[PDB]
């Protein structure tokens, strides 16, 4: 059917009554969930999956994934390794083929610079802008939200940009890789495989993440941290929670990575 | 004759005293050595009758699939259990639910 | 200190679960019955934990399971595979897309399921056949050796089926090598969905690589049981299976089976991962 | 292959959960499993790094003259020693023994 | 709830200390060296425990190793036994008188004479032979098979010396000899009978030793120590007593200690005193 | 021959310059005169060394553990006995029927204070010295003022502390003069027969009476004061060293020469 949406599920025992795939809760009170309409079901610690729910969501092609609060992480997926080849060896042809690597990396850039950027460029030419882009963007928004910044700490060694700033934006930004993993396993792709990012194991969630890291999630981080918080990855969070569920941020995820994938001009899989 | 590991808690200096005439004491309470079928149920019967509101755990090792056996004794033991030909352990909450 | 998943090779093959909730309880992997009663199973010493309906889940007990490598398997009747949860994917982009190149080019997946038939058979295949001629000539053997053990165990056969009770030991007794298999892939980094003779589906390389010791090890045992014609049959071939594996040490070789059926596409496999052994423990003093 | 025996004593817990994830816990602090030396070796890796104040010994059976092996980690552990080939255990004068000598 | 000793097959043969003090420390049977370090030795599985010069031992480790049946040994030059420590005596009358009436009697006597003949050289004594004349037969066949051991070990011998005041290969037997004379007598006190009343053997505290234990000794124990006096090694004693253990273990000499001290017995045709 | 019996507690023993030293909690030294005693019996609190042993050894005097006040024998020197000359000779007299009667009547001789008349068979022997023996206690319970009901109460449980005591230094008696204690003549089938045979001979002269004693005291702890008792009627009253010829005498009654 082809579905982009996704939910999440918290503190509650999920099993099938009367047919019906529900959520209830510790004093019996039951919502209804709507498993044949979304894509992947990202379930959060405390809750419980009934044997008969496991069996509908695989019936019903909904992907089961087991995250931490607010996506932080992910665990455990339902059909480990892949359940649709299809998609895979549409992913692995895309990434074995120079050719068509290049025009996934270039397409990647030109979502990441928000312009088509016709000119011919090498791609440590790209890197190099986009290096420049990313430094100037988390400057633009210490300097939107009055934040003080120091740079962006991409060492754990370095300690003195081991602020409030930098723990806000891990936090956030560790929620948005969880649900753009998921995203991936949803579309039936791999997670290792990536295009601009290679050599580690979430490798395609980076390149997929860091095109809209700085469209909501990001800015909220600064926003939190402009009122410094006892607990900053605790209302982190919830923030990007509150994000998932007023935004439509989970149902753009899966269209951008098959747009991203569909730049190999190569037909995909139907 | 297989290898004999007993762990006791909180017993009387009696069965600490007995257990140390034949067996190894690797660390206070803890007591192994290598012996037959018909010591160690001997050592278990100087368990049973001189350990008191104390706790006493025996494993010794078998030829079965699991490759150990163990029994347990006094305060709030937990229960060796089969699953399919393997050996697992059960036991109770503490207040939990 | 990281926590790293032990070689299935070092584990208990299979449990079967029937009843109640496994959760992580006080630091715990356990089955919580309906009093309230835990059952300690030490997870990372399992390679397959297999769920029976009627057998709630929590989010502990997947975490814990993905996190040590033990794959949680759910299961239908009877034995039948209806899902699994495990760490999401490969984790080495590298192996998948040396195991996907083999996939895609048809030149190099002939050499692979030629490879599969020599193993499985124990003679190289007929020279210059097409993937569907060695499928046609595959299926004659298989359906002989069917054959073949019905009248060695005195069984009576009308062909196998996927939907009496030789059938149901069967599918029951390959759905364990299955899960096993399943397991072994997954632990060594490679995708089960993508396969060689068998092509499109979500295990389609475990269906693959379990077929090639399938007759071995696992079928005949289902017709020795089919025979006897026991009580409760899928639970007696489950046991079966499990001395099988342990006897045979399936788990053990599965890992190198599918090293050697990718190695045929003659195509330098990806390095090794780098081995960080823990040194051994302190010496006994003399003169004590 | 060969039984193994983990003995825990004032261990943090981040220990008992590893030791749960490969061994029985037949009791709180005690664990029992059947491995390999690879795995022993490993699991003793984890008792040396994880547990620094508490006290732990391991025991397994081996194809010696005992017809057993032993080590032990933390405050006041006993060493295991070596007497014209058998294994016995040796330690220091006990503070808390309530008996001079 | 008693304290019962367990069957010497089911501990370890023996164990030798060399120096320190033995004695019981918050109820474990330990060994003490001059620098304080406790060693534990769980005293009942073991069969002997030999006690070398400059050896102490205290009054609890001494009653606690009888209560257990652990015959403690006091060793001297070459592991000979200088002492020995245990419970005292045979506390069953009947064995003891058992065993008297038949080393009393000269034809009950003789009756185990060629009993211990035949079961040390596999055949049947010549018929119609006094003790003395078998004891001189046996003294012949022990000679031949000295000499025999020599050559096939290629040791140099020069007949047996059993006073160490008179070479390598004679000290090896005795160190070798001293081991099983240990086990043996420790076998016969826990099994209820006395080491000096002997057969072949007469008048000395160990009689009944040298008679059980000469009957087996050739079997496993002397061969090894001609073995050990081939390679003329560093501590030849020490490898001798490691030697002895492994056969002991091997060839489970303790267990066969029992039957043979009682078919010995039995040879007398005297009805043995009814068990337990 | 040497017939003395020692007590050695709480002390280092060792040998320094060839000669027999017990050394106390203190540092005060105390010389041994080994060679001229035939038992040595060790107490709790001691420890021997090597040499010692060996010393002993060489000498002939046999060591043996005891309780305090030698309450029990928990070991003994070349166990199952060292001089078998001395075990054959007491073998041979409970073998032969006609030497151990003679033991037998000579023991009930000592018994009384005069040789029993000839035509008293031994059933009869047994039942005149179990009346004299009712009767003894009685007179005892009388001389010192204690309520008697034959031989739990107070007193019975003294006497039972008070022939301990000397139980354990007869059984050691027995084992330095080369017997055994399992062999006994008229007491029978016992693992301490023969110790009771001759501590019955000589219980009633101060250990006995010395129960009767304390118990007239009405004491709290009556099993400590009477091993203390014991303890000093041992290191005073030479019971000890009559314990050894009193053996060799009953066994003397078989006509045949001693070893």
């Amino acid at each position: 059917k082809d579905r982009v949406s996704m939910i999440f599920l918290q503190y509650g025992q999920i099993d099938v009554i009367d047919g019906a795939f529900v959520l209830i809760d510790k004093t019996g009170i039951r919502t209804h969930i709507p498993v044949g309409s979304v894509a992947c079901i990202m379930l959060e610690p405390g809750t419980r999956v009934s044997h008969a729910a496991v069996r509908l969501a695989a019936q019903v092609g909904t992907l089961l994934v087991w995250v931490g609060e607010a996506g932080v992480r992910v665990y455990a997926s339902g059909q480990p390794g892949g359940a649709r080849s299809d998609k895979l060896l549409y992913q692995a042809k895309l990434a074995l083929d120079e050719d068509l690597r290049l025009k996934v990396v270039r397409k990647m850039f030109e979502l990441r610079f928000g312009e088509p950027a016709p000119a011919r460029r090498s791609v440590e030419q790209l890197r190099g802008i986009e290096g420049s882009r990313v430094r100037a963007t988390y400057a633009l928004l210490a300097k939107q939200y009055g934040v003080t910044w120091n740079g962006r700490r991409y060492d754990p060694k370095d300690w003195e940009k081991g602020d409030t700033i930098n723990q806000c934006i891990s936090a956030a930004t560790s929620c948005l890789y969880g649900v753009t993993e998921a995203a991936i396993l949803a579309a039936g792709y791999a997670p290792a495989i990536g295009f601009v990012h290679t050599g580690k194991p979430l490798s395609f969630v980076y390149d997929i993440a860091d095109i809209i890291k700085f469209d909501t999630v990001v800015p909220k981080a600064f926003e939190i941290a402009r009122r410094n918080p006892g607990e900053p990855d605790r209302e982190v969070r919830l923030a990007c929670r509150d994000i998932f569920r007023s935004s439509k941020t989970l149902a753009k995820l899966i269209p951008l990575i098959e747009d991203v994938l569909a730049a190999g001009e190569i037909q995909p899989p139907a | 004759m297989s290898m004999l590991v007993v762990v006791t808690e909180n017993v009387p200096p009696r069965l600490r005293g007995r257990l140390a005439i034949w067996l190894l004491e690797v660390r206070a309470g803890v007591y192994v050595g290598d012996v037959s079928a018909k010591i160690r149920e001997m050592i278990w019967e100087q368990i049973a009758g001189l350990a008191e509101e104390g706790n006493v755990v025996m494993a010794w090792a078998t030829n079965t699939e699991t490759g150990f056996e163990f029994q347990t004794f006094g305060l709030n033991r937990r229960t060796p259990v089969d699953l399919d030909g393997l050996r697992l352990v059960s036991f109770l909450p503490v207040g939990s639910s």
